[PDB]
RNA sequence: AGGGGAUCGAAGAUGAUCAGAUACCGUCGUAGUCUUAACCAUAAACUAUGCCGACUAGGGAUCGGGUGGUGUUUUUUUAAUGACCCACUCGGCACCUUACGAGAAAUCAAAGUCUUUGGGUUCUGGGGGGAGUAUGGUCGCAAGGCUGAAACUUAAAGGAAUUG
RNA sequence: GCGGUAAUUCCAGCUCCAAUAGCGUAUAUUAAAGUUGUUGCAGUUAAAAAGCUCGUAGUUGAACUUUGGGCCCGGUUGGCCGGUCGGAUUUCCAACGGGGCCUUUCCUUCUGGCUAACCUUGAGUCCUUGUGGCUCUUGGCGAACCAGGACUUUUACUUUGAAAAAAUUAGAGUGUUCAAAGCAGGCGUAUUGCUCGAAUAUAUUAGCAUGGAAUAAUAGAAUAGGACG
RNA sequence: GGAUAGUGGCCUACCAUGGUUUCAACGGGUAACGGGGAAUAAGGGUUCGAUUCCGGAGAGGGAGCCUGAGAAACGGCUACCA
């Protein structure tokens, strides 16, 4: 019958089993141990906002060639540093150093994007004003 | 075979089967009355001795053990039943 | 050792019937055995058998025909709450127009339907179809 | 438990407002008192015929029975005039729609109006808060030992 | 297979291996269908008349065509001993 | 089949469908039971009285011209012996296997077969003592084994 | 820690070979190899295949045991023996041929009787790297054994078979 | 996976698609997932059988103990009729179930209270040549449960039921103009009121209550400290 | 015995050595109030419930209490810490 213990009373055995056998699970695995709260440099939420250090030029990963436009960010919340991505064209323009993000995730659960290294998080807004209505000129960035 | 009679077998193939998987399961092994003319009695032996059976009054033999069935000593007779 | 008697019957029939052939040689029988074998035919996926007696468990012998796919047992005899029956039946019955589950009631050892008609319920013991 | 001594305490022992004149010569010395709890439990010869007091006999002592009635098979016997029994059962999980074998330990008073010993299925009845954890005391011995006489020498 | 009132509806009711009981379904392009003639006084053998069998794939492909046809004609009249019911 | 073996032959007797019988054999149940009480007397196993009796004696299976297993008869006769036979005889063996082991402290087959056979002295021991024929209280230790026997 | 230390021989030293040659080949040869008293407890410790039981298909070999015989050969006076021959039956180590059947396949009388999915039961696995690492705990005289994570990274690693 | 000079992926213009007062994105979660597997996985080589054996806990564990036969009672559907002024019930019929008996057959047990039922029968007979049919007290049923005494081997399963909040949910009725909802509303003499409602289902594990006696346990008589009187 | 509205190691006194546990005690974690419930629709499941109803806990942290039928109350008082 091949291991599991088929008898009618062997239900200890079976809950216990399995309990065991989900901790090889990984989100199980993730979900109980509170990787979300303990790393990661959102708290465990969908966004999170915070303040530019220096705008960097990441040399993009294999096969692909080109200088892939982010920005340090240190975490209001938590002073995590956290290297983070402006997406489309121009955008890397409207930041500029000191200023106030936000940020979010880049849809992997963790883990990078494509060619860019390291990067698990793109930019969303700047000033109180996000990237697309900027970029498509739709709004105009705040003034200090 | 594909059909064939389960009930009723030829007491033929049942005789060279092994004696649990015959079709009702018995013995194969046997008594014999043996006699040494020595004395004037007869004694009733197992075809299966182990025992070494000595006899009834005159201390002589009558059968060694072995593997299977004894071998009856020398001049013996006997009688199946 | 021996677990299910009823369980080792059951495979001799199956395996008989997958080789072709129309009788087998059952042992041990068990009285839970015949029952089930009683139910088998008379509902026709079998035909007749003979409980053997030497002076140990016993022998069966059974004639089948070739009208039957599987028959089978549920090992660990599960508790049915007569509601749950129905479960059973769409799980391993092939239609619902025929192949019966067979069970231990309180009212004795029977098929689903009869089981359903005489409204009385307890564990599972297989099915045939 | 108790056994021997009966009015081995600082304080005398007795029955309650069961007063027994000495002015007038008896044949008993001490008028007893006691009951029977009902639901058919027979207040045993034992406790009639005693000398002990336990004022926590269900027979006779000034403690009611009602509520629960369980039985359970004694595991312990160490304690002084109470003891612990096993109650078991079997648990259904609905995932695995099966059972696992559990238990639980109650601890009862006993009146020495029953003579107990560890194996003998026992049948209690719950009474008011006898003690920090007592919610029952015995009232029937399904049993009297597992054959220890029948597991004597040799011939 | 009818259906609510009479009508035996859905085509091709399939033969039967008369051997073991079970179908001889379309690709059993290893069944068997044989054909034994009636013969009459004096040899003879007339043709278009035959008592005919039917042999599933399975059991001449497991070899037991032969001795289940022996049993099978036998106990149909066309042999005299040959073939034992037991063994 | 076969426990602390590998071993899986199957080797036992087919015990006879007559029930009762031999119908050939004279005697008595008079005749058998006092043969039995004699040769318990002897000081013989329960069993090399079955088949000394088998050979020599004419008696095919002693509990069916008496409906009474040997072991039974000696015990309603006293000569129920202190503790069942099979135990005795493993107790036995498993005390001169020590003796060997003593004896022989390089020889490692030793300490293995002996923890084998001890193991099923205890797994018996259980058995015999849960169905009142031995006390509650039955154990068996190697300083007292080795009396026990002899 | 004693004994022993012929043999081959980690280390080390060498003669050469190489561009180099801390090696392959040759020489010398320490520990070792063997044994007693005590630890260590790991191997591709391999059938890379848990244990008990049931059922399902053919074939000749062979080990053990047994049965069956006006079988062969051993001569002596026939036996008795032993060896051998043949049939059969339990239980062994394997091979053969098929394949109803199974599988991703190579192949497999089990790796079969599984979507027609339940005889009993122990254990292990849940992409790949990180890593058998870090940590604690425990065992050890040590070398180390057992227990044994995560952060992070990553879209393939991987198996069998085909064609080149 | 596109971009290194004619880009089916970028930046746009054109045109076209999808969803449309909505649509994108991040995070979480459930389905896909038979990748957590009780149902339902996998472990020769792809991830995975401890070197080996013993062994306690735990899970598991052969077969066998009232089976068969006979009679009685009355139900619910379905057929062939319908008698009737869409439904009806008798006789004919199968079929599927519920109950009680006699077979060597405790039903816990006495002591009255009770009787509903016939071995009764006391008359005879409505009426089809009569066991079709019930009213009917005087010898003769226990068990139907009263209540009092005396005692009771332990369990698992299963049945039915009691006890059981509403809102949720499944669901019936009702035309909030539809619908989400709401538990309203609908009839006239709309001049002095008529009136249907506000259902049912689930409610599981435990506990109580009740039928069952298969399957699986448990206890009993072997130094007879046995069983009935 | 004392205490309480009242049972009870609730407390005191003497007396004893007991109680729980691989059928997982005890300890740890909970980004934990419990339920009625919610979401996901073959089924079996898996995830969730702070949140309109029920029950419970608190009023910055604790402790103490007056009044009263009823509170260890905080839109009551007293003390400490903040
Ligand atoms: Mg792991
Ligand atoms: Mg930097
Ligand atoms: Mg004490
Ligand atoms: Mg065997
Ligand atoms: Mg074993
Ligand atoms: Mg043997
Ligand atoms: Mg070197
Ligand atoms: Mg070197
Ligand atoms: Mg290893
Ligand atoms: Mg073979
Ligand atoms: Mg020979
Ligand atoms: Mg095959
Ligand atoms: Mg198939
Ligand atoms: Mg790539
Ligand atoms: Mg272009
Ligand atoms: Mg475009
Ligand atoms: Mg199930
Ligand atoms: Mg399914
Ligand atoms: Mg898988
Ligand atoms: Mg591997
Ligand atoms: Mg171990
Ligand atoms: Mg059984
Ligand atoms: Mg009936
Ligand atoms: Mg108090
Ligand atoms: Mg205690
Ligand atoms: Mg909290
Ligand atoms: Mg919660
Ligand atoms: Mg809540
Ligand atoms: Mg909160
Ligand atoms: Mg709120
Ligand atoms: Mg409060
Ligand atoms: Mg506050
Ligand atoms: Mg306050
Ligand atoms: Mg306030
Ligand atoms: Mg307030
Ligand atoms: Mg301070
Ligand atoms: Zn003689």
């Amino acid at each position: 019958g091949k291991g599991k213990p088929r008898g009618l009373n062997s239900a200890r055995k079976l809950r216990v089993h399995r309990r065991n056998n989900r901790w090889a699970e990984n989100n199980y695995k993730k979900r109980l141990l509170g990787t979300a709260f303990k790393s990661s440099p959102f708290g465990g939420s969908s966004h999170a906002k915070g303040i530019v250090l220096e705008k960097l030029g990441i040399e993009s990963k294999q096969p692909n060639s080109a200088i892939r436009k982010c920005v340090r960010v240190q975490l209001i919340k938590n002073g995590k540093k956290v290297t983070a991505f402006v997406p489309n064209d121009g955008c890397l323009n409207f930041v500029d150093e000191n200023d106030e993000v936000l940020l979010a995730g880049f849809g992997r659960k963790g883990k990078a994007k494509g060619d860019i290294p390291g990067v698990r998080f793109k930019v969303v807004k700047v000033s109180g004003v996000s990237l697309l209505a900027l970029w498509k000129e739709k709004k105009e960035k705040p003034r200090s | 075979v594909l059909v064939q009679d389960l009930l009723h077998p030829t007491a033929a193939s049942e005789a060279r089967k092994h004696k649990l998987k015959t079709l009702v399961q018995g013995p194969r092994s046997y008594f014999l009355d043996v006699k040494c003319p020595g004395c004037l009695n007869i004694t009733t032996v197992f075809s299966h001795a182990q025992t070494a059976v000595t006899c009834e009054s005159c201390s002589t033999i009558l059968c060694t053990p072995t593997g299977g069935k004894a071998k009856l000593s020398e001049g013996t007779s006997f009688r199946r039943k | 050792t021996r677990s299910s008697v009823l369980a080792d019957a059951l495979n001799a029939i199956n395996n008989a019937e997958k080789t072709g052939k129309r009788q087998v040689l059952i042992r041990p029988s068990s009285k839970v055995i015949i029952k089930f074998l009683q139910v088998m035919q008379k509902h026709g996926y079998i035909g007749e058998f003979e409980y053997i007696d030497d002076h140990r468990s016993g022998k069966i012998v059974v004639q089948l025909n070739g009208r039957l796919n599987k028959c089978g047992v549920i090992s660990p005899r599960f508790n049915v709450k007569i509601g749950d029956i129905e479960k059973w039946t769409a799980n391993l019955l092939p239609a619902r127009q025929f192949g019966y589950v067979i069970l231990t009631t309180s009212a004795g050892i029977m098929d689903h339907e009869e089981a359903r008609r005489k409204h009385v319920s307890g564990k599972i013991l297989g099915f045939v179809y | 438990s108790t056994e021997l001594t009966v009015q081995s305490e600082r304080a005398f022992q007795k029955q309650p407002h069961i007063f027994n004149n000495p002015k007038v010569k008896t044949s008993k010395r001490t008028k007893r008192w006691y009951k029977n709890a009902g639901l058919g439990f027979k207040t045993p010869k034992t406790a009639i015929e005693g000398s002990y007091i336990d004022k926590k006999c269900p027979f006779t002592g000034l403690v009611s029975i009602r509520g629960k009635i369980l039985t359970g098979t004694v595991v312990s016997t160490k304690m002084h005039r109470t003891i612990v029994i096993r109650r078991a059962y079997l648990h259904y999980i609905p995932k695995y729609n099966r059972y696992e074998k559990r238990h639980k330990n109650v601890p009862v008073h006993v009146s020495p109006a029953f003579r107990v010993q560890v194996g003998d299925i026992v049948t209690v009845g719950q009474c008011r808060p006898i003690s920090k954890t007592v919610r029952f005391n015995v009232v029937k011995v399904s049993a009297a030992a597992g054959x220890x006489x029948x597991x004597x020498x040799x011939x | 297979m009818e259906n609510d009132k009479g009508q035996l509806v859905e085509l091709y009711v399939p033969r039967k291996c008369s051997a073991t009981n079970r179908i001889i379904k379309a690709d059993d392009h290893a069944s068997v269908q044989i054909n034994v003639a009636k013969v009459d006084e004096e040899g003879r053998a007339i043709p278009g008349e035959y008592v005919t069998y039917a042999l599933s794939g399975y059991v001449r492909s497991r070899g037991e065509s032969d001795d289940s046809l022996n049993r099978l004609a036998q106990n149909d009249g066309l042999l005299k001993n040959v073939w034992s019911y037991s063994r | 089949g076969r426990m602390h073996s590998a071993g899986k032959g199957i080797s036992s007797s087919a015990i006879p469908y007559s029930r009762n019988a031999p119908a050939w054999f004279k005697l008595s149940s008079e005749s058998v039971i006092e043969q039995i009480v004699k040769y318990a007397r002897k000081g013989l196993t329960p069993s090399q009285i079955g088949v000394l009796l088998r050979d020599a004696h004419g008696v095919t299976q002693a509990r069916v011209i008496t409906g009474n297993k040997i072991m039974r008869i000696l015990k309603s006769n006293g000569l129920a012996p202190e503790i069942p036979e099979d135990l005795y005889y493993l107790i036995k063996k498993a005390v001169s296997v020590r003796k060997h082991l003593e004896r022989n402290r390089k020889d490692k087959d030793a300490k293995f077969r002996l923890i084998l056979i001890e193991s099923r002295i205890h797994r018996l021991a259980r058995y015999y003592r849960t169905v009142a024929v031995l006390p509650p209280n039955w154990k068996y230790e190697s300083a007292t084994a080795s009396a026990l026997v002899n």
